[PDB]
């Protein structure tokens, strides 16, 4: 079983804005094996409302998947994405940045 | 111009959590139109595109029955590979398959493909002759002999040169409203600076399709263009695509660099800067 | 050599017995199938195998079990025999599920399940010599053979002239006639004919043999009846020249 | 769900006359149509294979057609020979390619030319263990079942000697009781006949 | 449309 590390890219589809609901996207690409545990966290608390796009793989035999949920950004700008894969020795977390 | 139809097969063993799982997904160009999942309560082909819906019951029955036989076949192929590579039956393995036909701009066949993989590594593949295989491992050469004796590639050549091309042309004309839309991209420019004699700047693209796009940071045609940090196109989930390119420029070169935007929907090359 | 070989060709079971029907190919065919033919119902699918270890049911699968451990054999087991399973069973093979190639079948297996093996009976072959009036009228010798009182229909009729078979000037009934029309156990009856030049029969040094082969039980099968076990046997018959 | 219908279910064609066997099916995206012939005890012999893409296919005296639009196929057989008599079966391939939908078949009865007709009856040596042979009859002639009452009768059948180019339809009748010395037992229809007397 | 061709390893 070849092990390929997931590539994580948390970027909102629509531009960030003060106090208006938006889309949170957590793109997971280039990971193999397929089993992945991805969740979106609000201030470190799992959002129990999440919808993931159906699984597919690319020409390099890497699976790619998306999770999307509804979040209302506020200027505390605290939002993130936690991903676990067999290649990840310890779970890795990536914080959402409005822009930088 | 070039139009493709591909079917993506995924079969993965999950010892202890259930029987192996077969995922079948069909794509025309870069658009998904059919989906099959063994873990669905009623395993059947689901429409994933607007034009494919008008199809009648017999279209779905056939594909569904084929996916269901494929579910059972690739489960044994997973068991087969365990004997070939001398692996533990309790291991969790994945078999993937890419096949389809590439159509020429004149409506004639360009290329046919049937590549296969085991646990991410290429197992076997069909050559552009549509008559011979390319076995990677010593294990696949055992399979190549079996397929060479069973005239498998011959049966595959009929599909690739026949049924594949007819229905690809069929799918294109019925969904041309979306398949040939060629929505062009957008441009937005920002600069995130460390300020210690340095700064970062980003050239962006928004809402384009197909995903084919080029982003290049030529610095007024400076010999060096590769300091940049490019990222892969990321889906907006709005059926739209987004991509940004980053560059760290020493402070004192605000507009020396020249972003290079290229998309098929935009016929003329777009060179837009801050 | 090539083809699909089906074993056995004929067999007689009683209710509740077990038996495997064998189907073999060496034509590198990954697909194999099992069909049954019953009058008025056509050929009906029992089981198919798109490959080794893969197996699925067909239109009428109840009472039948199969196996595809090897790519070359696709057996059919009758776990418990039933009167409804009396049929002709055909095995077909092909390279796979594509349209490019076609199916090849075997000779066929005629199976008869009986309530009692007691009803099974060997044939009574007899040969009757040609008519004298026929000689003058037609210049040819009509030789008739009659097999009487044989159950089941698992028989074959062959005319041997001297040491070799003859397929010229021979008529054998396509379908036998039940001695008792309305009874299931009715011992069957078959008629065959051999017409030759009258000179061949008028010559007294030529031998013609009417030979029926019956397919019945084996030494292993039980037979507490006083009569002889109706085992697979040949009941030949003989004719020499007469004037 | 997938039904194949072969009409007509039987045919009777004179020798040397061309005939057509028809087959009906439901059009699919891709499929093959195959024709077989079943001779008693020989199993299924493959004859021709046509595919959905093709419209016609020929081999010697056999031509197969396929119209995807009408869901029908035809088997043309030229210069009908007596040996061509068998049960002919048409079959389509199911949508997933896992099976061959088979029709109930159509029987062919090619009639041989009886050059010189001389309908007659004769008797043979049966008392040892009364059988007689009605033979040399017309092609149109048929038979009866003797009232199905302890008297035994078989249907007609042709043998051919190429030694003398001689074809004879033949039939047998017999009974353990010797009370009847070759009573033809034919639908009480002894009135319209010129056949030779059955008595030895 | 999917290929009905069975590939057995």
């Amino acid at each position: 079983m070849i092990q390929r590390t997931p590539k994580i890219q948390v970027y909102s589809r629509h531009p960030a804005e003060n106090g208006k609901s938006n889309f949170l996207n957590c793109y997971v690409s280039g990971f193999h094996p397929s089993d992945i545990e991805v969740d979106l966290l609000k201030n470190g608390e799992r959002i129990e409302k999440v919808e993931h796009s159906d699984l597919s793989f690319s020409k390099d035999w890497s699976f790619y998947l998306l999770y999307y949920t509804e979040f209302t950004p506020t200027e505390k700008d605290e939002y993130a994405c936690r991903v676990n894969h067999v290649t990840l020795s310890q779970p890795k977390i990536v914080k959402w940045d409005r822009d930088m | 111009g070039s139009h493709s139809m591909r079917y993506f097969y995924t079969a993965m063993s999950r010892p202890g959590r259930g029987e192996p799982r077969f995922i079948a997904v069909g794509y025309v160009d870069d658009t998904q139109f059919v989906r099959f999942d063994s873990d669905a309560a009623s395993p059947r082909t689901e429409p994933r595109a607007p034009w494919i819906e008008q199809e009648g019951p017999e279209y779905w029955d056939r594909n569904t029955q084929i996916f269901k036989t494929n579910t059972q076949t690739y489960r044994e192929n997973l068991r087969i590979a365990l004997r070939y590579y001398n692996q533990s039956e309790a291991g969790s393995h994945i078999i993937q398959r890419m096949y389809g036909c590439d159509l020429g701009p004149d409506g004639r066949l360009l290329r046919g493909h049937d590549q296969s993989a085991y646990d991410g590594k290429d197992y076997i593949a069909l050559n552009e002759d549509l008559s011979s295989w390319t076995a990677a491992d010593t294990a696949a050469q055992i399979t190549q002999r079996k397929w060479e004796a069973a005239r498998v590639a011959e049966q595959l050549r009929a599909y690739l040169e026949g049924l594949c091309v007819e229905w690809l042309r069929r799918y294109l004309e019925n969904g041309k409203e979306t398949l040939q839309r060629a929505d062009p991209p957008k441009t937005h420019v920002t600069h995130h600076p460390v300020s210690d004699h340095e700064a970062t700047l980003r050239c962006w693209a928004l809402g384009f399709y197909p995903a084919e796009i080029t982003l290049t940071w030529q610095r007024d045609g400076e010999d060096q263009t590769q300091d940049t940090e490019l990222v892969e196109t990321r889906p907006a989930g709005d059926r739209t695509f987004q991509k940004w390119a980053a560059v760290v420029v020493p402070s004192g070169e605000e507009q020396r660099y020249t972003c290079h935007v290229q998309h098929e929907g935009l016929p003329k090359p777009l060179t837009l800067r801050w | 050599n090539a083809g699909v070989t089906q074993t056995p060709k004929f067999q007689v079971l009683k209710t509740g017995q077990s038996m495997t029907l064998q189907c073999a190919q060496d034509m590198n065919h990954e697909y194999m199938s099992w069909y049954r033919q019953d009058p008025g119902m056509g050929l009906r699918l029992i089981h198919y195998s798109v490959g080794a270890g893969i197996t699925d049911q067909g239109e009428v699968p109840n009472g039948y079990n199969v196996s595809r451990s090897t790519t070359e054999d696709f057996p059919l087991r009758l776990l418990s025999a039933a009167p409804s399973q009396t049929s002709v069973y055909f095995c077909a093979s092909s390279y796979g599920t594509g349209i490019n190639y076609g199916y090849t079948f075997g000779s066929g297996t005629r199976l008869t399940v009986v309530e009692d093996l007691n009803k099974v009976f060997p044939p009574e072959v007899a040969v009757f010599e040609p008519s004298e009036a026929e000689i003058s009228h037609t210049q040819k010798a009509t030789l008739v053979c009659l097999a009487t009182g044989f159950f089941p229909d698992h028989v074959e009729l062959s005319w041997w002239v001297n040491g070799k078979e003859v397929h010229s000037g021979v008529c054998t009934d396509p379908q036998p006639l039940k001695e008792q029309p309305a009874l299931n156990d009715s011992r069957y009856a078959l008629s065959s004919r051999l017409r030759v030049s009258a000179t061949f029969w008028q010559n007294p040094r030529n031998h013609f043999r009417c030979q029926v082969q019956f397919y019945g039980l084996s030494e292993n099968d039980e037979w507490t009846q006083d009569r002889a076990k109706p085992v697979t046997q040949i009941v030949s018959a003989e004719a020499w020249g007469r004037a | 769900k997938q039904e194949v219908t072969q009409i007509p279910a039987a045919l009777s064609v004179p020798e040397g006359e061309n005939l057509v066997l028809n087959c009906s099916f439901t059009d699919s995206a891709i499929y093959n149509l195959q024709w077989f012939r079943q001779d008693p005890g020989k199993g299924l012999t493959s004859l021709l294979l046509i595919q959905s893409s093709q419209r016609e296919q020929t081999s010697g005296r056999l031509n197969a057609s396929l119209d995807k639009s009408s869901g029908r196929s035809t088997l043309y057989i030229a210069a009908s020979q007596p040996g061509d008599s068998a049960t002919y079966l048409c079959a389509q391939l199911n949508q997933a390619g896992t099976a061959l939908i088979f029709g109930k078949g159509t029987t062919l009865s090619v009639s041989s030319n009886i050059q010189n007709p001389d309908p007659a009856v004769y008797q043979l040596r049966d008392s040892k263990s009364s059988v007689c042979l009605f033979t040399d009859f017309d092609s149109q002639t048929n038979v009866s079942q003797s009232k199905d009452s302890d008297v035994y009768i078989t249907d007609k059948c042709v043998l051919d000697m190429r030694s003398m180019d001689f074809k004879s339809n033949s039939a047998v009748a017999w009974s353990n009781k010797s009370d009847f010395a070759c009573a033809n037992a034919f639908n009480n229809s002894i009135i319209p006949e010129d056949t030779f007397f059955p008595s030895p | 449309q999917a290929s009905q061709e069975v590939k057995n390893w």
